[PDB]
């Protein structure tokens, strides 16, 4: 066998890296699950304060008639003046919700439907959305200095 | 006969006009699709594949509408569990532009993630123009930077598509003049590293997309659906070269700077985001009476009525599919953004030798990858000449062998040992393969018959004439971009079904081409792979597929190099005489870059014996040689030279260059087997300082002499200095929210020997991009660590493309070093622990006794 002799002992293998990486961290019975890796760093802004801006959160951005055309041409859609609608914001947040909020069959977004459905997950932090934004920042800044 | 192809999705277009276009070698493109981790390339393809087909069986579920992607690429169950490509998967299209032109082009699908390094060069190696696809959010990170660098190493064409829009519009909620802000900086970056070549969208380099809701385009495709019939078709060609850049429009004209009392959008933003924003936010938010009516007046867009009951993400990705149609705006930049004639004779003297084209009837073929399918072998083979016929038995030489027999056919110019026979031919489908009888010029394949002459990759070709084969050349074995630095060792449970674990090896060693897999002369089996990732996925392969035994594996290790700190002293039937000292800083790096020089001056390694006085004029000029030891350079093997620093008044040079071929020779087995613990050498300067000539002697069994003692000589000219143990380091790029920094640096100073480098402000969104490097030995778990102190608004991977070896901390011949039995060694002990441990493996502390005789040894202690 591989004796205490042979083995190089530098970091010790938590057990959250044997539902990780099954296969490779000794984890051994056949029947365990391969899990899905990861997902890209999600980043949804639900700014809270009417048009889109650019969130102060938000690192800044670098940077900031010879030929003519028909005087009436315009672009696809100038004639519909607004890019936001009233119920753009709610829609929005509507569509980024899980499974059962997220969908309607094709009826309108109405401010009342995200209503019931933003206290609902607020009453319920144990999954969704609640977590997100601030509230990870303060649970997750803490709840590292707690277990160290 | 039809066979098991009644089961394959029929194509709008019929194949058989597909194949037509191979007969022509001007109408066939290879493209394969590369990128970052989860860009969108294997849901890119996608929809070139729904495009291109006209219904899919056993679908029909979310992905109809849009809920769940169909991984057509992705089809191994490992694949679906984990959620990314893991092998490199591919599809053939015929795929026509703008300009009604169609072609055959041969799609690649590359896996994201760097542990599958090893597969997109593959691709790079197959491709002749890569598709770049990237986050717009973490824009250009290291591994597109690399993936831009490494295109252009290699000989491919380039074309950007820049993807996941969508998340500007919804995630970050940008507005368009920001939001083309964030555009113009990614395309800013881009061109810093594609050196002279340009990107931009009005010269069809680039694509916007947003796969996951279903399009892709082009500023000349959007034109050419919803502003071509507005203006004169002579206007056309200058209008869509003004929707880029700091041009502005007000009533017919474009201005530079912005019209005083309008609104000062530039014409991108204007003519096609601003439309994007706002198809975005009616879809979502708009009734659908009005609705209906504007994409009917403004996009010539007919709303089935199922439609309007769609869930809204299904209902965004059905409109936006039926106003962007196809991708054909993507297929044109492929089409436009190549001109072969520059770069496939520069490609091909890259992948091989340069030379004279092949003999148009000899068959030359570049077999590039092994794979298993419907559990039997396959190879992924690129025809460059002749043209292959079903069962045309031909001459398959592993890549291994092609710089031996390259050399002796230049030997024979001053039979063929392997051979086999084609079975079958296929071409990728994704999900499927469809059987073909013949593969022309330029075509990319699936090949059975050829499996069994070759482990990673070889070279294809049919004798034809007895005259043309003192022509053709041999594909040089792959550059896999990232070298194995994670070391697994492993031994079956039973050791009565070692054979079957052995069987199992070499299959992966077919299949995992990064891998390097190796046995011990002692006993156990080591697996060298490039992160975790890379070996718990082959493991899991090996354990549940090609084997399907019990398996025992050790922790986490490394293949270490060992060096030395300092310049050494002289020392000595014969005995040969030799110092080592630590190459310099800047040439080590050079090397590891494969090149030596700089600045327009420089040298590929593979000639660089072969051009001398080139060599000896950057040896003294660039790296500051004196005059006589440029000249006297004799050879270079994994970052060491080996100079010829003997006096011509002591050993007569005629005399030397007979025994020279030798002397490298044995210079070449120390470096592949270092003193301390067998390690490869690494970052070493031997100077042979002199030589005995003891004449009355058989050359023959004179210059067998040469060569150990050569290799006993470099050792004692390491070990008399101060020798070192090199560790390698990965390097990570961890993308992680702003404030979340914290917890990055914390995670950070638990690892030993792990820095933060260059922090970078990822731009219009709130997480930063932060460049590091960490221990491989000290790297397990961290990954894992870092996801779940984070959970999930922090991620990292890390890469070893770069090649970084520092120092073993602590002496290593300190015999008298504090290792505990249970816990991990301290700091100054990491050196011996790590070459004492690795020798216990290898077998049998390490010193200069067992090389010096007893007396010259006592003599030295004494000085
Ligand atoms: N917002 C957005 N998300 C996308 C888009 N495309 C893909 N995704 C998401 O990102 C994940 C990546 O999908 P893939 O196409 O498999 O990415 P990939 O690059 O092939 O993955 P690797 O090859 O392993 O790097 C998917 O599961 C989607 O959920 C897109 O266009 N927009
Ligand atoms: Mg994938």
């Amino acid at each position: 066998f591989n004796s205490i002799d042979r083995v190089i002992f530098r970091v010790p293998i938590r057990s959250e890296y044997k539902v990780a990486f099954p296969h490779l961290y000794n984890s051994r019975p056949r029947s365990v699950r391969i899990p899905w890796y990861n997902n890209p760093v999600s980043c949804i802004i639900q700014n809270d304060e009417p048009a889109l801006f650019f969130d102060p959160s938000l690192n800044p951005i670098p940077h900031f008639g010879d030929f003519t055309l028909p005087e009436d041409f315009a672009p696809l859609l100038a004639e519909e003046e607004e890019l936001i609608l009233p119920n753009t914001k709610d829609a929005m947040s509507l569509y980024h919700s899980p499974f059962p909020f997220n969908r309607t069959k094709g009826k309108m977004v109405r401010a009342q439907d995200v209503a019931l459905a933003k206290k609902w997950f607020l009453q319920h932090p144990d999954e969704e959305y609640p977590v997100k934004v601030k509230v990870s920042y303060q649970k997750l800044l803490k709840n590292y200095v707690l277990n160290e | 006969f039809t066979q098991l192809k009644k089961n394959i999705p029929k194509t709008r277009y019929n194949r058989d006009y597909m194949l037509s276009m191979a007969n022509i070698p001007e109408r066939i493109i290879n493209v394969g699709v590369i990128g970052p981790l989860h860009s969108g390339k294997t849901s890119l393809m996608d929809l070139l594949v729904i495009d291109s087909h006209k219904r899919i069986p056993d679908m029909s579920k979310n992905v109809e509408l849009g809920w769940k992607p169909l991984r057509y690429l992705d089809n191994l169950k490992q694949e679906i569990d984990r959620g990314l490509s893991i092998k490199l998967n591919g599809s053939t299209l015929l795929c026509t532009d703008l300009e009604s032109k169609s072609r055959m082009i041969n799609f690649l699908d590359a896996p994201g993630h760097v542990n599958f390094m090893d597969e997109t060069a593959v691709a790079l190696a197959a491709s002749d123009l890569v598709l770049i696809v990237i986050d717009v959010v973490e824009g250009v990170t290291f591994v597109v930077e690399q993936l831009i660098k490494q295109s252009i190493k290699n000989n491919v064409a380039m074309c950007f598509v820049i993807n996941k829009l969508d998340r500007l519009i919804l995630d970050l909620k940008l507005p368009p003049m920001d939001a083309y802000l964030k555009l113009n900086h990614i395309i800013a970056n881009i061109n810093s590293f594609t050196k002279g070549n340009v990107f931009s969208p009005i010269d069809n380099n680039i694509i916007f997309a947003s796969t996951k809701l279903g399009f892709t385009f082009t500023i000349k495709e959007f034109v050419s659906y919803y502003y071509a019939h507005s203006i004169p078709s002579s206007k056309i060609d200058d209008f869509t070269t003004r929707l880029w850049g700091s041009v502005y429009y007000h009533k017919g004209n474009f201005r530079t700077k912005p019209f005083e009392n309008v609104e000062k959008y530039p014409t991108f933003v204007e003519f096609i985001l601003i439309p994007l924003y706002k198809i975005f936010s009616y879809a979502l938010s708009m009734e659908k009476d009005k609705l209906k009516n504007l994409l009917r007046s403004n996009f010539r867009v007919n709303l089935s009525q199922e439609a309007l009951q769609y869930d809204p993400q299904p209902f965004l990705k059905h409109v936006l599919q039926l106003i962007f149609r196809q991708q054909t705006g993507l297929v044109d930049a492929i089409t436009r953004c190549y001109q072969p004639f520059e770069l496939f004779d520069n490609k091909t003297a890259h992948l091989s030798i340069p030379g004279k084209s092949t003999p148009e009837g000899t068959l030359w073929a570049h077999v590039l990858k092994t794979v298993d399918y419907g559990g039997a072998e396959w190879s992924l083979v690129r025809i460059y000449s002749g043209l292959l016929k079903r069962g045309d038995t031909v001459r398959i030489l592993d890549t291994s062998q092609s710089e031996s027999r390259q050399k002796r056919q230049l030997h024979d110019i001053s039979d063929e040992t392997p051979s086999c026979e084609v079975e079958e031919i296929g071409l990728l489908g994704g999900r499927y393969v469809y059987p073909v009888h013949e593969a022309h010029k330029g075509q990319i394949v699936l090949i059975k018959g050829i499996s069994s002459a070759y482990i990673k990759s070889a070279t294809l070709y049919s004798v034809k004439s007895k005259e043309d084969m003192k022509q053709l050349k041999f594909f040089k074995p792959l550059d896999y971009i990232t070298e194995a630095v994670f070391k697994i060792v492993l031994q079956p449970l039973l050791p009565r079904e070692l054979p079957k674990l052995l069987d199992a090896l070499n299959k992966i060693s077919k299949y995992y081409p990064g891998v390097i897999i190796k046995v011990e002369e002692s006993g156990e089996h080591v697996i060298l792979g490039n992160g975790e990732l890379y070996m718990d996925c082959l493991l899991y392969d090996l354990r549940a597929s090609y084997a399907k035994i019990e398996i025992k594996i050790s922790d986490p290790l490394t293949v270490f190099s060992e060096s030395c700190s300092n310049e050494s002293f002289a020392s000595i039937g014969l005995s040969i005489s030799v110092a080592a000292e630590p190459m310099d800083s800047k040439m080590i790096q050079d090397l590891s870059r494969n090149t030596l020089g700089k600045g327009q001056n420089c040298l590929d390694i593979d000639g660089i014996m072969d051009n001398p006085r080139k060599l000896s004029k950057i040896l003294r000029t660039e790296y500051g040689w004196d005059s006589l030891a440029s000249r006297n350079v004799w050879s270079f093997y994994n970052g060491n030279v080996l100079i010829n620093d003997t006096l011509p008044d002591e050993i007569s040079p005629e005399l030397l260059s007979k025994y020279k071929e030798q002397i490298i020779q044995g210079f070449y087995w120390a470096v592949k087997e270092g003193p301390l613990a067998e390690e490869p050498i690494y970052g070493v300067q031997y100077k042979l300082l002199s030589i005995s000539v003891p004449s009355d002697v058989n050359i023959d069994v004179m210059k067998s002499q040469i060569i150990p003692l050569m290799k006993k000589a470099c050792y004692v000219g390491l070990l008399t200095a101060i020798p070192i143990l090199l560790e390698p380091i990965y390097e990570v790029d961890i993308t992680v929210h702003a404030p979340l920094l914290p917890i990055v640096e914390e995670l950070m100073k638990k690892r030993r020997g792990s820095r933060i480098y260059k922090t970078i402000k990822v731009a219009g969104t709130p997480l930063l991009e932060v460049r590091g490097q960490v221990p491989v030995i000290e790297s397990a778990g961290f990954e894992t660590d870092l996801r779940l102190s984070t959970n999930g608004l922090g991620m990292c991977q890390l890469y070893f493309w770069h090649k970084i070896w520092r120092k073993v901390p602590g002496d290593v011949l300190d015999k008298d070093a504090f290792i505990p039995k249970l816990k991990p060694a301290p700091i100054n002990s990491l050196s011996r622990d790590f070459v004492m441990k690795t020798r216990r493996r290898k077998g049998i502390g390490p010193t200069l006794e067992k090389y010096i005789s007893a007396e010259l040894y006592a003599q030295l202690r004494e000085n």
